[PDB]
C-alpha cells in the first residue's frame, strides 16, 4: 500500500550496488542491496542471542545476557560460550548497522534529498564503536567492552564509572551531559513554538514564523530562526555524541586514577595552593 | 563538495525585523539590538528586541538576588580573599539546614537560613519566568505550548527542591548551591536509594533523554536533507504540504515502516522531551517517601 | 504491588495511549492508504484514520481541513513495471520535464508564501530596500557553472526570504537573456563562479519559469525546486566523475 502522494516517487533508480536487482519494496519498506545486508546481519545477530541464551538457559528477555570474553582473552577469539558468541554478535550489529546507513544512502539518492540523516546515525554507531571496538582494543580485550543484557549492560556502566570513582568529575563527560541537556530543552521549545504557531488560540488564524520569531525575541532576546534551529538541534545531538566517545575513548587509556584529580590541577596552582581558608586551603 | 547547509556560504542583511505587536503591550518591548556577523554563519544575525514587564523584571530581580545570595556566601567561604575565591569557585556550596532542623525556618543564617533565602528568591524567580512564557504566548494569540512544555522541567525543579523535603521531613534532603556540591549530592542521591539504575522512572527519564537526541538529530537532519524544497518553512508546510514535506515522510516510512507529518513530528518532540523531566520527577518523588532501595524493590517486582 | 507499583504500570498504560494519539496525528496527510492503481487499499493497520481538524488560514487563505479528500491534482507520467506489488514505477516520458521521481513537485496554492504583514515572503534583493550581502562572497556577477563543467549563464540578483534574512534564490541570466531561480541549498559560491553539481548546463533552460519578475509562488518554488534537486539522478550521464 502507498501514502496517496507517494507513487511518484518510486521510481527506479539511486542504489549504490546491484543496480536494479534489489530495487524494490516490501510493503512501505525499501529493500536494496543493504536491505538484504541487514537482514542477514541481523538474522544472524538474532539467531545467535537465541543459541546464547540456550547455552544460558532462560528464554527470559529481561535476563538474557550476552557477555564478552573474560580480560584475559585479551584481542584474541574465544569459544562461543565465553565470549564468541558476543564476538561475532558484535560483528553482525556492526555490519547491521553499517548496512542500515548505506540503505538510508540509496533511499536517500532516491528521493533526491540531501545526506545528513545517515551521516547523523553515523555518529550513534560511532559511539557503539568507542564502547566494543575502539576503547577494548586501546585496553587491550574485548572484556573491556559492554554485554548485551537488559540490565547486565547498566551494571556494566554502574562497575566502569565507579572503577574511577565519581564519573561526573570526567570533563568530556560534564560536556556530553550539557549537550544532551541542553538538546533536550531544545527539542522541547522547538516542539513547543512550532505547535503554539500552528494551533493558536481558540478563535484565531494560524500564526505565522513571524509569531515563533516574535515570541522568541519577547522571552529571551533572540530567535535563531527556522533554519538555524534545525541546525542547531543536529548540532546538540551529534555534539552530545561525539562528546560521550571522547569522555569514554580517553577512560583508562591515557587517564587512569579518579577523575575528580582532573580539576585538582586548578586547586593546587603554586600561587594559591596554600592560602589558609576556603576549600582547597 | 556537496553543500549541506549547515552553515551559510552567503549572509544578507536588511532593516531590522521589529516583530508582530498583536496584543503585545509595546510600552515593554526593548529597542533592536545590534546584529551579529557571527551569529550569521549559523542562524539568524538580528539580537533584540526583548520585552521587559513585571514579570519579567520581579524574575530577573529575584533570580540575580538568588545569584548573589549564594555568591556572598562563596565570598564568605573564600574568607574574602578573590584569588581563593577564583580557585575554589567550584567547590563551594551553599548547603541546606542540617536534617536536625526539619523544615524549621529558624535555622540560623550561616547554616542553612541563607539556603532558605537563595531558594526564596529562586523560587519566585522560576514561577514568574513560567508565568511570563506563559503571557507572551497569550499576548501573540498563540497556543499555550511553550509554558506546558515548562511545566515539565519544573516539576522535576519542584521535586528535587521542594516537594520531596517537605515529604521527607527536613530541607537537609534538597539539593545544594554548588558546581561540584549538587554533583556529589547526585552521585549520594543514587547510592542512598538502592542504585537508580533500578528505579524504573529513571529509565524511562534515559530513554526518552536518549530519545531526545535520537530525535531531533533525525528531525534536525532531516529537515536540512529537505531544504533544498524549503523544508524548515515548517508551518507553510503544515498548511500546503510541499514535496519536501512528501520526501521527508518518504525517507522515513521507507527506511522504518512508518512515517511523521510536518505538524506530527512537532508532537513526538515535544513528548519526547517533556516525558524526560515528568517520569524523572516521580522518579525522584518515590525515591526516600515510598522506596527505600529501587535494586531491592525490583527484585521483589 | 505499591504506589510505585501502581505508578510505573498507570505510566506504561498511559504512553500506550500517548503513542496511539501521536500515531494517529501523523495520519493527517496521505491516508488512507492506496493501492498501487490509486483505489483505496483494504489493508490500513491498525491505527484508525484521524478525525478532522481545522486551520484557519491568515490573510484570507481559507481554511484546511485534514484529513480531507486528497488528490494529486496533477498528472503522473508513471506506469507500473510489474503486476505485483512492491516495484518501482518507470517515467513514460521526461521525468525531469514531467516532475517525477526526485524531479516530483507537488501542486502547491500557486500563490507567494505571506509573511506576518501579508507582504511576499521572499523577493528579489532589486526589490527589497535595504537589503545586501552582509558576509561571504557576493555571487552577483558570477558565472553559473553545472555538472558538465560548462558555463550556463551569470548570477543577476539573490532572492531573499524577508523575515529570515536569508538568501533562498539565485537569480541567473540565461544565454537567451531569460532568468531561472536556483535553490540557495543547491549551489556552491565560490571566488570566481558558482557551481552546481546537480544540472548540467543544458538542462538550466528547463527550469521551470516564474510568471512574474518580483515574486515567486509555492507552487512556482516547488517546481523549480524539484526539478533542480532531480538533476542529481537524472542528469548523471553528464556528471564528470
Ligand atoms: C539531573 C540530576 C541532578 C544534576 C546532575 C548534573 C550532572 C551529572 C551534570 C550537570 C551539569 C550541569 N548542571 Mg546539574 N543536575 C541537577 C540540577 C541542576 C539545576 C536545577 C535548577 O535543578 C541547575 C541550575 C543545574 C545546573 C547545571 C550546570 C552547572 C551544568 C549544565 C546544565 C545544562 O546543560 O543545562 C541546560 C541549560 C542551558 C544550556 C541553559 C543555560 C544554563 C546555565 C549554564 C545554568 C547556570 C547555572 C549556574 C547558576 C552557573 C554558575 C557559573 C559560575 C559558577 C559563576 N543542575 C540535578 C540535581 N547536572 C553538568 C556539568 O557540567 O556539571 C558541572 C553535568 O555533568
Ligand atoms: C555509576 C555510573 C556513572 C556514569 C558512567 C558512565 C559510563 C561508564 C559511560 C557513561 C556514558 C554516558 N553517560 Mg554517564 N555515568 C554517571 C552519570 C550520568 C548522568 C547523571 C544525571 O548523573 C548523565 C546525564 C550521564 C550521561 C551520559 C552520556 C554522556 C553517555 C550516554 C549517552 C551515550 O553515550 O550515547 C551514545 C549512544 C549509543 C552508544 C547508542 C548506539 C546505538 C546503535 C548505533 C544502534 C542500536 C540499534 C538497536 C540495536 C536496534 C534495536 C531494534 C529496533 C529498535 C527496532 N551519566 C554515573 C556517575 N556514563 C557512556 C558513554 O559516554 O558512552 C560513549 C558510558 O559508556
Ligand atoms: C549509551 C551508553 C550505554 C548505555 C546506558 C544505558 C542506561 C544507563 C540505560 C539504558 C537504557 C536502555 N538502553 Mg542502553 N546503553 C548502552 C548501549 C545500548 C545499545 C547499543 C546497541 O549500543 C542499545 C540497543 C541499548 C538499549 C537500551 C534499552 C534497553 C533501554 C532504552 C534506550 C532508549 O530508549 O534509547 C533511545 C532510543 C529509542 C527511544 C529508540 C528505541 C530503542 C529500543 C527501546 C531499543 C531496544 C533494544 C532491544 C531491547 C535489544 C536488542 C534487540 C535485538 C532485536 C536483539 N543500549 C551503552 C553501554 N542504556 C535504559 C534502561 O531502562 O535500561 C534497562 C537505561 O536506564
Ligand atoms: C551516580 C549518579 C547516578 C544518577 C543519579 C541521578 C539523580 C539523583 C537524578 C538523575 C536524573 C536523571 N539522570 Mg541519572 N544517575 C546515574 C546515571 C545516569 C546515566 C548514565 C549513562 O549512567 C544517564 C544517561 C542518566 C540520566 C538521567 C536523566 C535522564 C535525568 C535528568 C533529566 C534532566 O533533564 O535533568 C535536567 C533538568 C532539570 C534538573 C530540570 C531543571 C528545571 C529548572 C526550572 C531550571 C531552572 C534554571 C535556573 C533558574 C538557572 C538559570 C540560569 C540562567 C539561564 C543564566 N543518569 C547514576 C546511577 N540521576 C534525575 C531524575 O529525574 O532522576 C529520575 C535526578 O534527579
Ligand atoms: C547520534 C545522535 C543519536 C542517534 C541518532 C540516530 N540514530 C538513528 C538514526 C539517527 C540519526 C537513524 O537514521 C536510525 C533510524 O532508522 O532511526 C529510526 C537510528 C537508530 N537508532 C536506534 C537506536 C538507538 N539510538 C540511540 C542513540 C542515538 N541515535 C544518539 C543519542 C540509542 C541509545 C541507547 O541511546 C538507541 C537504542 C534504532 C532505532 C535505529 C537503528 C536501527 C538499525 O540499525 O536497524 C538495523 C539493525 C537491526 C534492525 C537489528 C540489529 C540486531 C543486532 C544484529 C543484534 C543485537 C546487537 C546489540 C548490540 C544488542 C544490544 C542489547 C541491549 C540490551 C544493550
Ligand atoms: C522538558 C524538559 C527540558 C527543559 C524544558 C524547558 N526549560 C525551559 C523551558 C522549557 C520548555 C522554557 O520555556 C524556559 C525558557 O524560557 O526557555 C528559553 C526554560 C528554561 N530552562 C532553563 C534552564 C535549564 N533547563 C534545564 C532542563 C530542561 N528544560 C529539560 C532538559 C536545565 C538543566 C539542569 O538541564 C537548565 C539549567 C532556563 C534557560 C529557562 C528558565 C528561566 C528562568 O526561570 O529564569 C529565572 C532566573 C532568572 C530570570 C535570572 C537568573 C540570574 C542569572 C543566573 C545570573 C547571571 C549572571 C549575571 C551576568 C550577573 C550580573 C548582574 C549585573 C548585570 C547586575
Ligand atoms: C519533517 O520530517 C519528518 C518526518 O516526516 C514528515 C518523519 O517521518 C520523521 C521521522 C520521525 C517519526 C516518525 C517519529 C517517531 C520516531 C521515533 C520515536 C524514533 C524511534 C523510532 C523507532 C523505535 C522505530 C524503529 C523501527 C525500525 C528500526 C524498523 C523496524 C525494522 C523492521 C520491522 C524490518 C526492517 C526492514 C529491513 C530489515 C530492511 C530490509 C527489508 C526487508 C523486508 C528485506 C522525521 C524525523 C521528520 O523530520
Ligand atoms: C562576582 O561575585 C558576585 C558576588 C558578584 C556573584 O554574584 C558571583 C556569584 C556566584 C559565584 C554564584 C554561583 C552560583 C552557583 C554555583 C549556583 C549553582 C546552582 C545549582 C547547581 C543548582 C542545583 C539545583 C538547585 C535546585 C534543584 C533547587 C530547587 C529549589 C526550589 C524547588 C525552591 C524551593 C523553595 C524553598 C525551599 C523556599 C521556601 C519558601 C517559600 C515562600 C515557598
Ligand atoms: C502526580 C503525578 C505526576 C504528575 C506530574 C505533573 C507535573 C506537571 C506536568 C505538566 C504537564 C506537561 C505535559 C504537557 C506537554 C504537551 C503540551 C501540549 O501539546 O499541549 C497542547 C494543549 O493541550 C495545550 O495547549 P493550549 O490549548 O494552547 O493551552
Ligand atoms: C493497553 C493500553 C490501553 C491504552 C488506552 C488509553 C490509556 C489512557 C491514555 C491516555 C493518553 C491520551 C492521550 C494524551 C495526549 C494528550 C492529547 C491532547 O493534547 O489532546 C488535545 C490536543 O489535540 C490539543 O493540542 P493543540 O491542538 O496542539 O493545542
Ligand atoms: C537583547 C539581546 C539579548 C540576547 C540574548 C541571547 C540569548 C538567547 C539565546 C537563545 C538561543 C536559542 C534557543 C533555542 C530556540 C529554540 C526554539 C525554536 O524553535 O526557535 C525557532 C526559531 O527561532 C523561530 O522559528
Ligand atoms: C527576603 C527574605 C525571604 C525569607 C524567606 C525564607 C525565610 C528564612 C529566614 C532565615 C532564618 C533567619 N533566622 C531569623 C532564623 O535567623
Ligand atoms: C514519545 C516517544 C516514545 C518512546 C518510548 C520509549 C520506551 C523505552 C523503554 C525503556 C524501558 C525502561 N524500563 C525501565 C521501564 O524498562
Ligand atoms: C517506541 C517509539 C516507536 C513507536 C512505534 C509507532 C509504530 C507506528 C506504526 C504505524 C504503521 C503505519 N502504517 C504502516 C500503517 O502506515
Ligand atoms: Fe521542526
Amino acid at each position: 500500500a502507498l501514502l496517496s502522494f507517494e507513487r511518484k516517487y518510486r521510481v527506479p533508480g539511486g542504489t549504490l550496488v546491484g543496480g536494479n536487482l534489489f530495487d524494490f519494496w516490501v510493503g512501505p519498506f525499501y529493500v536494496g542491496f543493504f536491505g538484504v545486508a541487514t537482514f542477514f546481519f541481523a538474522a544472524l545477530g538474532i539467531i545467535l542471542i537465541a543459541w546464547s541464551a540456550v547455552l544460558q538457559g532462560t528464554w527470559n528477555p529481561q535476563l538474557i545476557s550476552v557477555y564478552p570474553p573474560a580480560l584475559e582473552y585479551g584481542l584474541g577469539g574465544a569459544p562461543l560460550a565465553k565470549g564468541g558468541l558476543w564476538q561475532i554478535i558484535t560483528i553482525c550489529a556492526t555490519g547491521a548497522f553499517v548496512s542500515w546507513a548505506l540503505r538510508e544512502v540509496e533511499i536517500c539518492r532516491k528521493l533526491g534529498i540531501g545526506y545528513h540523516i545517515p551521516f547523523a546515525f553515523a555518529f550513534a554507531i560511532l559511539a557503539y564503536l568507542t564502547l566494543v571496538l575502539f576503547r577494548p582494543v586501546m585496553m587491550g580485550a574485548w572484556g573491556y567492552a559492554f554485554p548485551y543484557g537488559i540490565w547486565t549492560h547498566l551494571d556494566w556502566v554502574s562497575n566502569t564509572g565507579y572503577t574511577y570513582g565519581n564519573f561526573h568529575y570526567n570533563p568530556a563527560h560534564m560536556i556530553a551531559i550539557t549537550f544532551f541537556f541542553t538538546n533536550a530543552l531544545a527539542l522541547a521549545l522547538h516542539g513547543a513554538l512550532v505547535l503554539s504557531a500552528a494551533n493558536p488560540e481558540k478563535g484565531k488564524e494560524m500564526r505565522t514564523p513571524d509569531h515563533e520569531d516574535t515570541f522568541f525575541r519577547d522571552l529571551v532576546g533572540y530567535s535563531i530562526g527556522t533554519l538555524g534551529i534545525h541546525r542547531l538541534g543536529l548540532l546538540l545531538s551529534l555534539s552530545a555524541v561525539f562528546f560521550s566517545a571522547l569522555c569514554m575513548i580517553i577512560t583508562g587509556t591515557i587517564w587512569f586514577d579518579q577523575w575528580v584529580d582532573w580539576w585538582q590541577w586548578w586547586v593546587k596552582l603554586p600561587w594559591w595552593a596554600n592560602i589558609p581558608g576556603g576549600i582547597n586551603g | 563538495a556537496e553543500y549541506q547547509n549547515i552553515f551559510t556560504q552567503v549572509q544578507v542583511r536588511g532593516p531590522a525585523d521589529l516583530g508582530m505587536t498583536e496584543d503585545v503591550n509595546l510600552a515593554n518591548r526593548s529597542g533592536v539590538g545590534p546584529f551579529s556577523t557571527l551569529l550569521g554563519w549559523f542562524g539568524n544575525a538580528q539580537l533584540g528586541p526583548i520585552y521587559l514587564g513585571s514579570l519579567g523584571v520581579l524574575s530577573l530581580f529575584s533570580g540575580l538576588m538568588w545569584f548573589f545570595t549564594i555568591g556572598i556566601w562563596f565570598w564568605y567561604q573564600a574568607g574574602w580573599n578573590p584569588a581563593v575565591f577564583l580557585r575554589d569557585l567550584f567547590f563551594f556550596s551553599l548547603e541546606p539546614p542540617a536534617p536536625e532542623y526539619g523544615l524549621s525556618f529558624a535555622a540560623p543564617l550561616k547554616e542553612g537560613g541563607l539556603w532558605l533565602i537563595a531558594s526564596f528568591f529562586m523560587f519566585v524567580a522560576v514561577w514568574s519566568w513560567w508565568g511570563r512564557t506563559y503571557l507572551r504566548a497569550q499576548a501573540l494569540g498563540m497556543g499555550k505550548h511553550t509554558a506546558w512544555a515548562f511545566l515539565s522541567a519544573i516539576w522535576l525543579w519542584m521535586v528535587l527542591g521542594f516537594i520531596r523535603p517537605i515529604l521527607m521531613g527536613s530541607w537537609s534532603e534538597a539539593v545544594p548551591y554548588g558546581i561540584f556540591s549538587h554533583l556529589d549530592w547526585t552521585n549520594n542521591f543514587s547510592l542512598v536509594h538502592g542504585n537508580l539504575f533500578y528505579n524504573p522512572f529513571h529509565g524511562l527519564s534515559i530513554a526518552f533523554l536518549y530519545g531526545s537526541a535520537l530525535l531531533f538529530a533525525m528531525h534536525g537532519a532531516t529537515i536540512l536533507a529537505v531544504s533544498r524544497f524549503g523544508g524548515e518553512r515548517e508551518l507553510e508546510q503544515i498548511a500546503d504540504r510541499g514535496t519536501a514535506a512528501e520526501r521527508a515522510a518518504l525517507f522515513w516510512r521507507w527506511t522504518m515502516g512508518f512515517n511523521a507529518t510536518m505538524e506530527g513530528i512537532h508532537r513526538w518532540a515535544i513528548w519526547m522531551a517533556v516525558l524526560v523531566t515528568l517520569t524523572g520527577g516521580i522518579g525522584i518523588l518515590l525515591s526516600g517517601t515510598v522506596v527505600d532501595n529501587w535494586y531491592v524493590w525490583g527484585q521483589n517486582h | 504491588f505499591d504506589l510505585a507499583s501502581l505508578a510505573i504500570y498507570s505510566f506504561w498504560i498511559f504512553l500506550a495511549g500517548l503513542i496511539y494519539y501521536l500515531q494517529t496525528e501523523n495520519m493527517r496527510e496521505g491516508y488512507p492508504l492506496e493501492n498501487e492503481d490509486g483505489t483505496p487499499a483494504a489493508n490500513q493497520g491498525p491505527f484508525p484514520l484521524p478525525k478532522p481538524k481545522t486551520f484557519i488560514l491568515p490573510h484570507g487563505r481559507g481554511t484546511l481541513t485534514v484529513p480531507g479528500p486528497e488528490s494529486e491534482d496533477r498528472p503522473i507520467a508513471l506506469a507500473r513495471t510489474a503486476v505485483s506489488e512492491g516495484f518501482p514505477h518507470a517515467p513514460t516520458g521526461d521525468p525531469m520535464k514531467d516532475g517525477v521521481g526526485p524531479a516530483s513537485w507537488v501542486a502547491r496554492r500557486d500563490l507567494p508564501e505571506l509573511d506576518g504583514h501579508g507582504h511576499n515572503k521572499i523577493k528579489p534583493m532589486k526589490a527589497a530596500a535595504g537589503f545586501h550581502v552582509s558576509a561571504g562572497k557576493n555571487p552577483i556577477g558570477l558565472p553559473v557553472r553545472g555538472c558538465d563543467l560548462e558555463i550556463a549563464g551569470k548570477v543577476v540578483d539573490i532572492w531573499v526570504d524577508i523575515p529570515e534574512q536569508m538568501a533562498r534564490f539565485l537569480e541567473v541570466e540565461l544565454k537567451d537573456g531569460s532568468t531561472r531561480l536556483l535553490p540557495m541549498q543547491m549551489v556552491k559560491v565560490q571566488s570566481n563562479r558558482v557551481h552546481v553539481n546537480a544540472l548540467s548546463s543544458d538542462l538550466f533552460a528547463g527550469i521551470p519559469t516564474i510568471k512574474s519578475p518580483t515574486e515567486v509562488t509555492l507552487l512556482e518554488e516547488d517546481k523549480i525546486c524539484g526539478y533542480v534537486a532531480g538533476g542529481l539522478m537524472y542528469a548523471a550521464p553528464k556528471r564528470k566523475s
